[PDB]
Formats: C-alpha cells, structure tokens, sequence
C-alpha cells in the first residue's frame, strides 16, 4: 500500500542489499572443450551457487518464520529454478542475451552448448534471457521475482507447515505487485504488466523441469561419462530431484 | 539431507 508521499522502500532494500556477489565455477578455459571438464564444472558452480543460494534465503523477510524442514525442503526444490533465472540475469546485462554467462570463468557460446551434450535446454535457457530485453525487466522487477521463485515449487503432499507457507508466498506476490505498481496509477497497464511477468515465472518451471531430467540421468551414467559430482550436489538431485519427476513434488503455476 | 541443513544455523 504505498500511498502517501514515502515508506514502502523497504522491502526492495532488502533483496538488493542482499543479493549474492559474483561467483567463479573454476573451470580453466585454456583447455580443449570436452563434455567432462564442461558438464564437470557447471557441476561444481551447482555446488558453489547453492551455498550463497543458501544464505541468501535466510536473509529473505518473514523466511526464517519457516519451518526447519520446509526451508531446507523448499530450497532444495526451486534451486535449480533459481540458479537459471539468475543466469539469466547475468547472461543478459552481460552479454546481452547472446552467450550463456554462467560464470566469469564460464561463458558457455555456442561451440560449447553442443560439446555439453545439451544444446536443447540450452536454448531454451537463452530464451528466457533474450526474454529479459524484451520484457523490458527491471531490476527491482527482477529481484523480486527471482525471490517468489523460491516458493514456486512444492510438494502436492503439502508442507510440514502449509498456512506459515501460503502466507508467505502471498505477501511475496504482492510486493511484486507493489513494484509493477510504482510508475503510474492507472489499474489497466498493472492488470497488464502484471500477467506479463507471472507468465515469465511460470515459463521457468519447464525448463527447471527440463534440466532436472537432465542432470539426474547424468547422474546414473555418471561414474560412466567420468563427470565428478559434488558431496551435496548428487544428494538432491538422488532425493530431491527424483520427487519432482516421480509427480509427487509439483510447480505452482499462476495461471495453466 | 545431512551436509546442508548445517548451513541453515
Ligand atoms: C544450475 C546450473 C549452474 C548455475 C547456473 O548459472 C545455471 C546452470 C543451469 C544448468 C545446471 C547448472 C548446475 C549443474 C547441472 C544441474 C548439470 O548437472 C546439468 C544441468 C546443470
């Protein structure tokens, strides 16, 4: 409800003087593009993406009136949803919706997508960045809706604590509500720009849904292909993972 | 999990 002439800046303070640095993969680019070393690394940058991921959710208001389980549950679903939006991100204010800038170390062009044995998904990825521009995606519109991503995907089970969750995501939405409704009062262009991005988000969960097919399988002919897999990376995409592709954990759409 | 909810403390 941001009327009167202040107040309410708050609440986008918050995401933005939290939003993660900058994260290196370590991935030498001085060596001949294999799919191991490649697929090896964006494993390693999972690794290296989920700890600030980590931190970054706990510093979100109202998440840490979560339950344990639910966060380290919830986290562990939209992860992968995340990491993609913010890639996308990246790719975009960088290298203008061309390249896939996952890292500083890791620029990911053309050549590249097809050496990772993924140049599918990998379009579909430089889509929803080219997306970006088109859109017209500010940042405040960005890093809000990068953080309703979290709760973007549950299980159909429900929660350990459903109601604290609802909650949340609902207050959540309405903030980017409040952003999309900060330039102009007229309740036609919001109704408009509104469905505009809730479109964007939920063109999200098929990719993540895509990618997670992906990885999981790269998971099982692992050893095989010789591609290292960190300590914690394999745990959820051995656990958490399979849930989403056995139906039992489930995106939440806005619209269908 | 195990090696992650160490992270949420
Ligand atoms: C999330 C990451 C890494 C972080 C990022 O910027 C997006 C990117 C999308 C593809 C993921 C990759 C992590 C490692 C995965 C999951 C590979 O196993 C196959 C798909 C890869």
């Amino acid at each position: 409800h941001i009327e009167g002439y202040e107040c309410q800046p708050i609440f986008l303070n918050v995401l933005e003087a939290i939003e993660p640095g900058v994260v290196c993969a370590g991935h030498d680019n001085n060596q001949p593009d294999s799919f191991a070393a490649l697929l090896s690394s964006l494993n390693e940058l999972g690794e290296r993406q989920l700890v600030h991921v980590v931190k970054w959710a706990k510093a979100l208001p109202g998440f840490r009136n979560l339950h344990v389980d639910d966060q380290m549950a919830v986290i562990q679903y939209s992860w992968m949803g995340l990491m993609v939006f913010a890639m996308g991100w990246r790719s975009f204010t960088n290298v203008n919706s061309r390249m896939l800038y996952f890292a500083p170390d890791l620029v990911f062009n053309e050549y590249r997508m097809h050496k990772s044995r993924m140049y599918s998904q990998c379009v579909r990825m430089r889509h929803l960045s080219q997306e970006f521009g088109w859109l017209q995606i500010t940042p405040q519109e960005f890093l809000c809706m990068k953080a309703l991503l979290l709760f973007s995907i549950i299980p159909v089970d429900g929660l350990k604590n459903q109601k604290f969750f609802d909650e949340l995501r609902m207050n959540y939405i309405k903030e980017l509500d409040r952003i999309i409704a900060c330039k102009r009062k007229n309740p036609t262009s919001c109704s408009r720009r509104f469905y505009q991005l809730t479109k964007l988000l939920d063109s999200v969960q098929p990719i993540a849904r895509e990618l997670h097919q992906f990885t999981f399988d790269l998971l099982i002919k692992s050893h095989m292909v010789s591609v290292d897999f960190p300590e914690m990376m394999a745990e959820i995409i051995s656990v958490q993972v399979p849930k989403i592709l056995s139906g039992k954990v489930k995106p939440i759409y806005f619209h269908t | 999990h195990k090696k992650l909810l160490q992270l949420l403390t």
